[PDB]
């Protein structure tokens, strides 16, 4: 449900309006390492 | 369905403005389940059209030009 | 509500198994640019 609206930049912009810059940056870093983990397994 | 199918169907629309009309209408036709890949198709189509260069994969820095 | 569970690496890494790296990457690249826009605003 949440990953649905996350696939579109327009909808994403609206939800990112209720979160401070800090939270956005923090969550980005958290997602980054998660994708990195998957990428690692995907390439290994 | 695959996002590639929708991409080919949406690639028939040009001027960008025409694309905004079809996605607006289909928005009330889709059952939300296919909307997932439809979003990717629309975003993908807009990206290639904005940069004026068709690419299979869309570079991350291109999403910045999407309105 | 749809962001709280995203701030936890535990749930994030769990729900990240719902889709393949394909969809994850396409949406990831869409998120990083959004955060940048917010950065530009907070910097302005």
């Amino acid at each position: 449900e949440a990953l649905k609206i996350l696939n579109n930049i327009r909808t994403l912009r609206a939800q990112a309006r209720e979160c401070t810059l800090e939270t956005l940056e923090e969550m980005l870093e958290k997602l980054e390492v998660v994708v990195n983990e998957r990428r690692e397994e995907e390439s290994a | 369905l695959t996002k590639t199918d929708y991409l080919m169907r949406l690639r028939r629309c040009q001027t960008i403005d025409t694309l905004e009309r079809v996605i607006e209408k289909n928005k009330y036709e889709l059952s939300d389940n296919e909307l997932a890949v439809f979003y990717s198709a629309a975003d993908h189509r807009l990206a290639e059209l904005t940069m004026n260069k068709l690419y299979d994969k869309i570079p991350s820095s291109v999403w910045k030009f999407i309105r």
